[PDB]
This record gives C-alpha cells, structure tokens and sequence, in this order.
C-alpha cells in the first residue's frame, strides 16, 4: 500500500569550492504522495525551498524535487531530510560533491 | 524519435477535508508544459512552456475545464471500487490516471494508452487497440462493463488519435521553433579513492535532453554490464538532465577503460577515457 | 542498491497452437539498469535449467544471441517503445514451448519477471 | 565461451548443517561469478539472485530483498574459483543452485545443483 522514498543530493552543475551553485533534492518511489522534504544548512533547515509539480512513475510511485542555492564549502554540511508515513524515522542524506 | 504528449492527473479522496484534491500535469516528451490543478471553479492552469502560449488564454481555459471535468470523472469511479469490496467513503484514498499518445515520425508509428491506478496499485488500463481495457481486480471488472456500455471506450479512442495527436504535432512544430532539437550531454570522468582499495572511475553526463541515455563501461571492448554501478536518471533542475555510471578497477589499470555515452542529441556514441 | 529495477512481462500465460507467432515483452521500469536479457527454461526440462535466449542493449541497436540462437529463425529479438523488449517466437514449436522470464542488472544485482508458460 | 562448473553435482541436506557449492569459471573473462537458485517448493521456476563476487578487485554484492548476507557467506580465491556456503540448511533455502557469469553481453550458467532437504530419521 505504501513504498519508501529513495533520495538523491546533488548539484545541478560541477561543485566548485566557494562558488555560488544549485542544490537539488530528488525524492522519488513513494506512497501515498503526502510528503514533507527539508534542505538544511549545516543541520540547520535551510528555507525557501521550491518544489516542482508532483508526478509519479509507471509503478504509481510520485517523484518530486526541491532545489535551492548553496555555495561549496569544505567546512559546509548540506543535506535533505524527508518526512514520510512509510518509514520508522525521517531520512536525512547529505550532499556528497563525488555523487 | 519517438515524442509524446501526457497527462498525469493525481486525485485525492478524503471526505474528511478541504481540497487541493486534483493536480494535472502535462508533459511534451520530457518537457511539462502545463500543471492543471483544482484551485478555481473549474480549475485553474499554470504554463510552464513558450511554445503553449501559441495557443491563447480562449484555448488554455477550454482546455482546463476539460481536464478538471475528467479529474472529476477519475475520481468518481473510485466509487465502484469502495461499493465491491465495502470500504468506507469517509476513508481517504488516490486515485492516478496517466493517458497520452505517442508518434514516430520514423514508420510514422503511432500508439496512445490510458491507464487508471487506484491507492497506488494497477486497476485498469487501455489496450492498444483502444477499444478493450484490461481490469486488474473484480472490481475494475465492473467498471469495464459500464465503461463499455456508456461508450467511455470510443470517446477515450477518438481524443487520443484526434486531438491528442493533432495536439502533440503542433506543440511540437511550436517547439522547433524555439528549444533546439535535442540536448547533447556534456561529459568528464572523475575518480574516487575506495576505502576498500583500488578506484572508482565515474562517467558524468549533465545537461542533456531528452532524459533517455545510456552510459556504459567497456573494458577491451567488453560492456562491464554487472560492475557498472547506475545511480537513477535525475533532473538538473532546468529542463535538463544527469546521470553518472562508475565502475571499480583494480589499482594502475585505469587507462584500461573506456566510458560509452549513447544519447539521441550525438550523432555518434561518445567515448571517454579515465 | 535498495531502489530495484521493475520487470513486467507480458502476457502472463500463452496456449499456443504449433505453428503461431508469439511475442512476449518485456517492459523494464526506471533507469537504474540498461538492456535486457530473455532466458528460457524448457518444460522439456523436468528439472530446472536456465538457458540464455537473447541480450538486447540500451545503446542503440546492439544483439546478442546465444552462439546456437545466433543463426536460428525460430526467434527474433526486437527493442519496441519506451524500455520495451520482445522475444517473438517466430514459430511456435515443440523446440520453443515451456517458460520464458526477462533478467536486467542493476548495480550487480540480477533481477527476474515472473516467468511466463508457452504451452501449447 | 567460458565455461562454468560446479560442485558438488547434488547435496542432500540436514536441517541446520552447513553446506558449500564451489563455481570454478574455466576461461577468460572480465567480470565476476553470481549465485543463484530456484526454490523447489514453487511452480513457475523464478530465479533468486543470492550474491555477486567480482573477479577483478574485491567486492561482493549481497541480494538485499531478503537479505542473504546475513545467511550465507561468500569467498573467491585469485583463481577463479566461488564458494558460497549455506550456514545452516532452512526449508528456506531449499532449491536448485546454479552459478553465472557474463562475458561480451552472454549469459553463461553453470550446471544446476539440486539442494534438497534430506531426512534424518530412519
Ligand atoms: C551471429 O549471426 C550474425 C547474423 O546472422 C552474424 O553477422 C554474426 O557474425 C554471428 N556471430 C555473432 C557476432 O554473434
Ligand atoms: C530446449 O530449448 C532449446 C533452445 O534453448 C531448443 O533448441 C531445444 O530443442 C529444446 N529442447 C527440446 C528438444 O525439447
Ligand atoms: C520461492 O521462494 C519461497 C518458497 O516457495 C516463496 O516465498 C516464494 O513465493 C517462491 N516463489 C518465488 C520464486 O518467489
Ligand atoms: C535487512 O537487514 C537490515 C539490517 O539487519 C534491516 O535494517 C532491513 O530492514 C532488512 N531488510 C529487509 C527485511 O528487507
């Protein structure tokens, strides 16, 4: 009846160390489609965040993603944590420049 | 190629609540052009698209309380589904339906499909021949009959090779006239240092369109098809797309291998070394 | 890799007279695999034995068929629509009848359709 | 055309005992040896992957649908040669085991192994 969501962190071009960027926040393969995704700053949620319009997959699974702007950082953590009825705990994935 | 033009409406049963109840989202190949939704009093639409403008605010707004008048449809159906197996109707429920047609300038292929999901799950669907549907459970097997008998097959039949071909040819005519064609993907390979020894090499395609690709790892010739790791096809965030594909290699044999980008916007594969 | 490849093959079950064509597809959900593979395990097999039919690619139009398929006419492979693939058997037979399942891989991991009886 | 044989040829299992199947792939090739089985008590004869061991580098890739790892254990040697030992023999893991690999976009399988539950008591 319901699926867990898979998520992905990523930038929307090369990461580059100091300069300004785009972080994306692909959640994907759940159910039912009532959702709550954060983007967080160094453990802090980060705020305004778009979102793009809901759709969903062959299976029935929704698809959505949440974007905002960050700059590269050594010493920044960024990550997105999602808040769905199928699973036990939140799920918190944080951005990896390598992925 | 192959271009398509599809609706994915999301509807949402709760008799115990307001209602942003309906969202309808259009997409040419993989580009949205249009997010229908239920905020008006027959629904209210929202471009996304140059090449839908084309069409007038007259067009738009008959095409909205069409849509919003199908949403209504979808949802109502749920209805057969709650009465065979006697499930509550204050009970919140989904209901999916995506529908579309598809051409092949190529052969000049045609081929349209509407398919119905409820809570997640397959209930009934159209088959190719757009005149019988194939019913999941018991319950979809009533709807099959009154669908016949009202003639929802035909009306269902006559949009998808009328107005949702006609439709799909324009808004595709419109498009060349602004996007190009496609969207070559650019590509670099980067490395990775494995905690468990030796390397991974990981073979980057950004910004490309449409969304379907293939990216492979070839080692003297041969498609590393079971040590090549594939991370989901995601959206760059601006009509664009990405993917990468890495693979483990043994310590010193990086130079070995060789990344095979197969993409529609490249008139030929693209090869990248480590 | 949690998030698995989805296979669906169709149809579900085929009573095939001698003689008659039959096409079987295999339809691959997401993007986390590329190509596909058609096995086949004949009901002329009291004891299970998976043999490879046919490897479709993603790529572009690239087949492989297994060494004694690979100049037979009993089958033909064909990528369709989408991350469609079908096995068509050309001419139902003795030689062919029994059950066929589509495999794709995905980050190492084999994964299977529901097998699908051609019986006749 | 590599080529992929197996031992034992048929195990006769015990509740709870361990038991081992080795894949020695004879030829050349690039990737790795999977292990898979059929389970015996099921008409249409599905394939279960179980694991992946890679032949170049180090790296084993469990099923995690059912979570194999937790079951099996899984070694290869520099030579080519798989084992995947069964730690202790369930009804669960009753089938028909058989190994694979892949070279130049072929699918190859090893002969299947029937792993059959014995029973015990006179
Ligand atoms: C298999 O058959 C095709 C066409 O019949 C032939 O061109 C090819 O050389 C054969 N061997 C291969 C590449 O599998
Ligand atoms: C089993 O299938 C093979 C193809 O893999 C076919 O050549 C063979 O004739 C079949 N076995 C028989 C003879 O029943
Ligand atoms: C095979 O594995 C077990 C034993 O029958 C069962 O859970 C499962 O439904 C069976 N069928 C398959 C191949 O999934
Ligand atoms: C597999 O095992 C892990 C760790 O023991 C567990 O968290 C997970 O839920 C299991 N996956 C299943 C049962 O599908």
């Amino acid at each position: 009846i319901q699926k867990t969501p898979q998520i992905q962190v990523y930038s929307r071009h090369p990461p580059e160390n100091g300069k300004p960027n785009i972080l994306n926040c692909y959640v994907t393969q759940f159910h039912p489609p009532h959702i709550e995704i954060q983007m967080l700053k160094n453990g802090k949620k980060i705020p305004k965040v778009e979102m793009s319009d809901m759709s969903f997959s062959k299976d029935w699974s929704f698809y959505i993603l949440a974007h905002t702007e960050f700059t590269p950082t050594e010493t920044d953590t960024y990550a997105c944590r999602v808040k769905h009825d199928s699973m036990a705990e939140p799920k918190t994935v944080y951005w990896d420049r390598d992925m | 190629g192959s271009h398509s033009l599809r609706y994915f409406y999301t509807a949402l049963s709760r008799p115990a609540i307001s209602e942003p109840w309906y969202i309808a989202v259009g997409y040419l190949d993989d580009t949205q052009f249009a997010r229908f939704d239920s905020a008006g009093e027959t629904g209210t639409y929202k471009l996304s698209a140059p090449w839908v403008e084309q069409e007038g605010p007259e067009y738009w707004a008959r095409e909205t309380e069409i849509v919003t008048s199908n949403a209504q449809f979808f949802r109502e159906n749920l209805q057969t589904m709650l009465d065979y197996y006697n499930l509550s109707q204050n009970g919140s429920h989904t209901i999916q339906v995506m529908y579309g047609c598809e051409v092949e300038f190529f052969g000049s292929l045609f081929r349209a499909y509407e398919q119905h999901g409820y809570d997640g799950q397959d209930y009934i669907a159209l088959n190719e021949d757009l005149k019988t549907w194939t019913a999941a459970d018991m319950a979809a097997e009533i709807t099959r009959s009154k669908w016949e008998q009202a003639g929802y097959t035909e009306l269902r039949r006559t949009y998808l090779e009328g107005p949702c071909k006609d439709s799909l040819l324009r808004y595709l005519e419109n498009r060349k006239k602004t996007q190009e064609c496609t969207d070559p993907p650019k590509t670099h390979v980067t490395h990775h240092a494995r905690p468990e020894g030796d390397v991974t090499l990981r073979c980057w395609a950004l910004g490309f369109y449409p969304a379907h690709i293939t990216l492979t790892w070839q080692l003297n010739g041969e498609e590393l098809i079971q040590d090549t790791e594939l991370v989901e096809t995601r959206p760059a965030g601006d009509g664009t797309f990405q993917k990468w594909a890495a693979v483990v290699v043994p310590s010193g044999e990086e130079q070995k291998y060789t990344c095979h980008v197969y993409h529609e916007g490249l008139p030929e594969p693209l090869t990248l070394r480590w | 890799k949690p998030q698995a490849p989805e296979l669906r093959i169709f149809p579900k079950k085929m009573d095939a007279e001698l003689g008659q064509k039959v096409d079987l597809v295999c339809e691959v959900l997401g993007s986390v695999s590329q190509g596909c593979s058609w096995l086949f395990q004949n009901s002329s097999s009291k004891l299970p034995q998976p043999t490879f039919v046919v490897y479709m690619a993603s790529s572009h139009n690239k087949i492989t068929w297994d060494e004694k398929l690979n100049s037979s006419k009993l089958f033909s492979a064909m990528r369709d629509t989408n991350n469609k693939y079908v096995l068509t058997l050309n001419k139902f037979s003795k030689e062919n009848e029994g059950y066929y399942f589509c495999s794709v891989i995905s980050n190492s991991v084999m994964y299977f359709s529901s097998v699908v009886p051609v019986l006749q």
